[PDB]
């Protein structure tokens, strides 16, 4: 749709001039095309990313919130949640971190 | 041998050589100065033999010759030569214009003798006074020259299709004028095989689309179909005359399918929008008519000497209609009036080729009669698994009427919104409920299960299975219509069992992405994986939407869910087991399980990415939902010990489908 | 408001006033057949610099060229020419005493009637000039040399089919906006049921194609003004006739089925003003196109504004009081 | 013609002036890239300037376009206008090239030709079944001989007693009235041969007139 409403106003510019530039209005709409290209790939990551780190913290919470209490002890329980914590932290401290992850994580370390 | 190329090969190439250097200047990759190479022996006498063999042609040999230069001008480069040597054939004759011994294979002699052929059969034309005893006239082409204009034209016609070239500068040539002699030669008594390949010609040349839009306008002011019918005219003229008195008298049919190739052509180049303005309202409609109200509607009505004849009508009107509705888009102006002043009266124009056939194709048409009662009669002969007469040209009728029928449902949602902005007062049916229309022939609403009825054909017409699994994913989203597919596949236990199969057949298919990615590969092998890959994809599509509407639904039928008691009652089962058929998740599993005793983990996570991605979905789905959860998560640790087979495989790694393996994980991990 | 005020001795009647694109100069014009240039003084005056005949007819309009094309003056005549005029620098041939620096460059004489009109056009446009006549048309001509401006050319004739009595170009700079000629009628007759027409250049046939017509002017119309665009999704459109209107004209985008035919316009009346009690005979906006000037026989000149709610009002009366 | 091919036209009218030759080549081959281009895609517009720009044209003046395509139809336009003594032949080969291509011919080119012979301009809407411009140019042509515009059909002096006598293709207007009546079942082709008709006594009654008044001036 980008590229049939970009090529449609570089058909509507009627001039002599528009007709010279018209090589450069289609190799600027190729990198704006590009650049969207772009823009999709890194939406279908950021999901990815949060549907695969929401999967995970659901996960989690069913080994703590609906496994029985006599399938992990009071100590190995406790370390896997200090561990956890602390594994989880460091990936949100980092600051190329992303902040469409951060609504998962605040929610996994409330439960934790 | 060289009129077919299938790898692109040019070995014809040994039988030219070039005498002028090409001056291609779009290529700017290499700075090795490789210094005039001389022409190797081999091509010196192949390219000599074929000048050679031109020297003084006597009658007899005439004809191989132009067949012999009509494969040889197989291919771009070929062509351009063939071009090339036809030219310089010519260019030798000035000034003697009474020593007749120009050569008989060149340019300037094959359109100066179709001016002559033209310039004589117009002047016969019968004054109508001259009512007694004339002789026989002595004027009419006898077969020698018939037979050698239509190799001339084959070879023409081989030229123009491959070189650009040679369409612009024989169409340029201001004493040769070839679109002008040609559909001049169309309007005269000579027969419908010499203006079938008369037709062809202008077909090739159509290809520029400078010709094509000048060929438009000398189509519709040469009338050879009669767009403009006279009040007082008792007889049509041109080629719905032809079709109806001369072919239909032969029970062969070239005049037509090679006007349906010269349309088939000129779609491709466009048509002007004010084609037949100030002669008739402006637009296509017109050719629209002939080709569905002349040729289409009447192709099962006529006889043919040719049974196959019968499909090599249908291909090339399809193809038409196909390339007619797959590059119109919907504007809100197809659903506004548009007046054109006429002969001082306000007319409304015709509407665009494609919103007529969005209109014929969302109604109780017949057309729609005809369309759906070829894909019935597609399968019909299919399900024989015999050779048949013209079994290609078939198979290719039903891929165009798939198509069509896949290209209204892209584009319906669309046609039906700009009708209800616009409030004009038509009134169309969705194809989605169409296609459940009463079956004439059967009395059954069965259109939809023959469009299914391709799948069991999947390994022998995949591009049959891929737009079947295309357009029944299409059908699938409509949660109303889902309880009543679930009907209609499951009321004839003998169609239900090659549904099932069909289905399955694409799925268990071993065929991997790796192989559309190889460059050694054919490029037609390439495609039927490509295809076969597709047809799964929209197999995973349908079953994933199918599961997210309300049972009973298409999906718990394809997966193998108990449709005659409450969902959650299934006993699901390993295929054969008590008599269980294999299903769709017996094949979903297989290909998640392929690889799971090894080092390497499951092999679809690696050699098919986005199959695996949608197989975990599918089984998140299963396992979701409240009435699938009892069944699946039984049969999942009960058989196949599933989740602990899987998970001991996690993450899963390859850095170019990260997005596609964190959904793979994503679902697994739910 | 303040006036100060100048003896202008022409020895006719003045038919037009016209200010420089800088207001540091001003053009008269008189049926005594001469046009004068007076100079605004670096003191706060004014100084008649130039004085002299132009023409053989009465002189109806003048107006100057945008300064990127120099010192450039347009007279046009009852005589039925429009004649150009360059103020040149150091030129002034004594041999020949008491002629103007101001030389005529060129005569246009193609007009079969009174000129009744004259106006350069924008000049991202180039250096075109726009007339009317009593013929029922408007003539587009062209300078191919900036400086060789006795060079003119007729690139367009535009026909009316009704007198010609005042032509307003569109000041669009915006290239979203084909250029667009508006043209008034005096013309008496109750046969011709509308005194407006819109000519749009319609690029796609190399003519100004008549766009539009306003079939509620019925009334004989004597001057007619686009108004400045401030980046405005249509344009204005004031017009002098019995009484003051004012028109919006908004362009109805095309849906992509609709090639080679003009634009349309979603047009309104937003003001019709009968105050001055008779005729109205100018019509002219301010530099930013937010406030109508506009005259008639109640001897004022009265100014026109928009509201903050695009209600427009009177907001002022300049008059004379005869001491 | 091979100079017209690559569009170096100004050259090819330069040899046409140093070995006789008629400028009917330049002049159909030049209307041919004006149509190649009208109806030609964003490489075909590139592909222009390359060619326009080889034929001197560099004295520009802006805001005279067809749209996109253009300077081709200026640099026609200009060609027409500069070669005059010939100018039949060149309006009826590009008016020609324009209606056998399915064109509609540009208004400048119409009232260029009508100076020129509006009976060739009649004739060629013949050929090419114009008939409602065919009717509207006979409106006008027997208008402008009652002096209604007489100068855009070329006539120095309308219709008087104190003239040279004037002429009408009436050969082609008996054509136009047989071409609307081969129709006679539409009611417009009726309005349009009336339109005609109704006028022609009009026109004839003061031919008439005209007639009895000079002969009341060589009887004296």
């Amino acid at each position: 749709l980008l590229h049939r409403v970009l090529v449609a106003e570089v058909n509507a510019l009627q001039g002599m001039a528009a007709i010279g530039q018209r090589p450069l209005l289609m190799e600027e709409i190729s990198t704006v095309l590009q650049y969207v290209v772009g823009r999709n790939k890194l939406l279908q990551c950021l999901h990815a990313k949060r549907h695969a780190l929401e999967s995970w913290r659901q996960l989690v919470e069913i080994i703590l919130t609906a496994c029985p209490q006599d399938l992990i002890q009071a100590e190995d329980r406790q370390l896997i949640i200090r561990d956890i914590l602390q594994d989880v932290h460091d990936k949100i401290l980092d600051d190329e971190a992303a902040q469409e992850l951060m609504p998962v994580v605040a929610g996994a370390v409330f439960t934790l | 041998l060289y009129k077919k190329n299938p790898f692109h090969l040019e070995l014809a190439l040994e039988y030219w050589c070039p005498t002028e250097p090409l001056q291609t200047p779009t290529i700017m990759g290499s700075y090795l100065g490789v210094a005039h190479q001389r022409p190797p022996q081999r091509q010196v006498v192949l390219s000599k033999f074929v000048r050679q063999m031109g020297d003084l042609l006597p009658p007899t040999i005439y004809i191989p010759y132009l067949k012999m230069l009509q494969g040889l001008a197989n291919g771009p480069q070929c062509a351009h030569y063939c071009f090339s040597l036809l030219k310089v054939n010519g260019s030798s004759h000035v000034e003697n214009i009474q020593g007749a011994g120009g050569s008989p294979v060149s340019w300037e002699h094959f359109f100066h003798s179709l001016m002559l052929y033209h310039e004589h059969l117009r002047k016969d034309l019968p004054s109508a006074d001259s009512v007694q005893y004339r002789h026989l006239p002595s004027r009419g082409i006898t077969q020698k020259e018939q037979d050698g204009l239509i190799a001339f034209l084959q070879l023409t016609s081989t030229i123009i299709t491959w070189s650009e070239n040679a369409r612009l500068a024989l169409c340029e040539h201001p004493q040769w004028t070839p679109v002008v002699v040609i559909l001049g030669l169309l309007q005269c008594s000579i027969p419908p095989v010499l203006k079938a390949e008369l037709l062809k010609t202008l077909a090739a040349f159509g290809k520029s689309p400078e010709i094509a839009a000048s060929l438009w306008q000398s189509l519709e002011y040469t009338q050879i179909l009669q767009t403009v019918r006279i009040p007082s005219q008792r007889q049509a003229i041109g080629i719905e005359v032809e079709l109806n008195e001369i072919e239909s008298r032969c029970e062969e049919y070239p005049l037509t399918r090679a006007f349906c190739q010269l349309i088939s052509t000129l779609v491709e180049s466009s048509f002007p929008s004010n084609l037949g303005a100030g002669l008739r309202p402006p637009g296509f409609d017109p050719y629209l008519q002939f080709l569905r109200d002349s040729v289409f509607l009447r192709f099962r009505t006529r006889a043919y000497r040719r049974a196959a004849e019968k499909w090599e009508v249908a291909e090339v009107v399809l193809e038409v209609f196909y390339k007619l509705l797959r590059d119109y888009e919907p504007q809100l102006e197809d659903f506004v009036d548009q007046f054109v002043e006429l002969q001082g009266e306000e007319i409304i124009a015709y509407k665009p080729p494609g919103f007529s056939l969005m209109y014929h194709l969302l109604n109780e048409s017949p057309m729609l009669e005809l369309a759906l009662s070829l894909l019935e009669e597609g399968v019909k002969q299919l399900d024989t698994y015999a050779p048949f007469p013209g079994k290609k040209h078939l198979e290719k009728a039903v891929q165009h009427c798939l198509a069509l029928l896949n290209l209204t449902l892209q584009k319906e949602n669309l046609f039906m919104d700009l009708l209800r902005e616009s409030q004009l007062a038509l009134i169309v049916c969705p194809l989605e409920q169409l296609l459940q229309g009463i079956n004439p022939r059967t009395k059954k609403a069965d259109n939809v299960v023959n469009i299914a009825r391709y799948l069991y054909h999947g390994n022998t017409n995949p591009e049959l299975a891929f737009e079947s699994a295309k357009i029944l994913c299409c059908i699938s989203c409509n949660s109303n219509i889902q309880i009543k597919l679930v009907g209609d596949f499951t009321h004839d236990q003998s169609i239900s069992q090659k549904l099932m199969a069909g289905f399955v057949e694409c799925l268990d298919c071993e065929d991997a992405e790796e192989f559309v990615r190889l460059e050694e590969g054919s490029e037609l092998e390439k495609k039927l994986v490509a295809i076969r890959h597709e047809t799964r994809i929209h197999i995973l599509n349908l079953l994933i939407t199918s599961l997210e509407c309300n049972p009973p639904n298409l999906a718990l039928y394809l997966l193998g869910f108990e449709l005659k008691k409450p969902v959650s009652t299934t006993n699901l089962q390993d295929p054969g087991v008590l008599g269980c058929p294999r299903t769709c998740l017996h094949a979903i599993l297989n290909i998640l399980e392929k690889g799971t005793e090894g080092r390497t983990g499951p092999v679809a996570v690696r050699e098919s990415p986005q199959l695996a991605e949608l197989c975990y979905q599918v089984i998140y789905q299963l396992c979701a939902c409240s009435d699938t959860s009892g069944p699946t998560m039984r049969y999942l640790r009960t058989s196949q010990d599933f989740l602990f087979s899987q998970l001991q495989y996690l993450p899963f790694s390859n850095k170019e489908y990260e997005i596609s393996m964190l959904n793979q994980m994503s679902w697994l991990m739910k | 408001f303040v006036a100060r005020s100048i003896a202008a001795d022409h020895k006719d009647l003045i038919h037009d006033v016209s200010f420089d694109f800088h207001g540091r100069r001003m053009a008269t014009c008189s049926s005594d057949q001469s046009v004068k240039v007076w100079d605004k003084s670096e003191s706060g005056d004014w100084h008649c610099t130039a004085s002299w005949k132009t023409h053989s007819g009465s002189v109806w309009r003048v107006t100057w060229a945008h300064p990127e094309f120099g010192q450039v003056l347009a007279s046009c005549s009852f005589d039925r020419t429009a004649a150009v005029w360059e103020e040149i620098v150091g030129e002034s041939n004594d041999k020949l005493r008491g002629q103007s620096h101001w030389v005529k460059r060129t005569t246009l004489v193609d007009s079969r009637t009174s000129v009744t009109d004259v106006k350069f056009a924008p000049k991202h446009m180039g250096l075109m000039l726009a007339t009317c006549s009593a013929d029922g048309i408007v003539r587009i001509y062209e300078a191919p040399d900036v400086m060789n401006l006795s060079q003119w050319s007729l690139q367009h004739e535009i026909s009316c089919k009704l007198s010609c009595s005042c032509i307003s170009w569109n000041p669009s700079s915006s290239r979203a906006h084909s250029p667009m000629i508006a043209v008034g009628s005096d013309d008496s007759s109750p046969n011709a049921m509308a005194k407006v027409q819109i000519f749009e250049y319609n690029e796609n046939t190399r003519k100004y194609a008549k766009a539009e017509t306003l079939m509620t002017v019925t009334d004989p119309v004597h001057d007619i003004a686009f108004a400045p665009n401030l980046g405005r999704s249509f344009h204005i459109l004031a017009i002098a006739t019995k009484d003051v209107r004012i028109f919006t004209l908004k362009p109805v985008r095309k849906e992509l089925t609709s090639s080679g035919g003009p634009t349309k316009f979603e047009i309104h009346i937003v003001a019709q003003f009968d105050n001055h009690n008779s005729q109205v005979w100018r019509v002219s906006w301010n530099i930013t196109g937010t406030v109508l000037a506009s005259s008639g026989d109640d001897g004022c000149v009265r100014l026109w504004k928009a509201n903050y709610m695009d209600n427009w009002k009177c907001t002022g009366i300049l008059k004379g009081n005869g001491s | 013609t091979l100079l017209v091919q690559a569009g170096l036209f100004d050259t090819a009218i330069s040899l046409c002036q140093t070995f006789k030759l008629p400028l009917t080549p330049v002049f159909e081959g030049l209307a041919f890239k004006c149509i190649k281009l009208q109806f030609g895609g964003e490489a075909a517009q590139a592909e222009a300037w390359a060619w326009l720009a080889a034929n001197q044209l560099s004295s520009v003046i802006t805001t005279k376009e067809s749209s996109a395509t253009d300077e081709a139809w200026r640099l026609l336009s200009t060609y027409l206008e500069r070669y005059k003594v010939q100018n039949n032949l060149y309006h009826h080969c590009v008016i020609n090239k324009l209606l056998s291509h399915g064109v509609p011919l540009p208004n400048w080119l119409i009232n260029s030709y009508k100076k020129v012979d509006a009976a060739e301009l009649l004739r060629l809407y013949l050929n090419y079944d114009l008939l409602e411009e065919a009717v509207d140019l006979v409106s006008e042509y027997v208008d402008a001989v009652l002096g209604k515009g007489h100068q855009y059909f070329g006539i120095e002096f309308p219709l008087s007693a104190t003239a040279p006598m004037v002429w009408l293709p009436y050969s082609s207007i008996d054509q136009l009235l047989q071409a609307l009546g081969e129709n006679s079942a539409n009611s417009h082709n009726i309005a349009l041969s009336q339109k005609i008709l109704d006028k022609l006594e009009d026109y004839q009654q003061k031919v008439d007139k005209a007639t009895r008044d000079l002969l009341y001036r060589r009887t004296l």
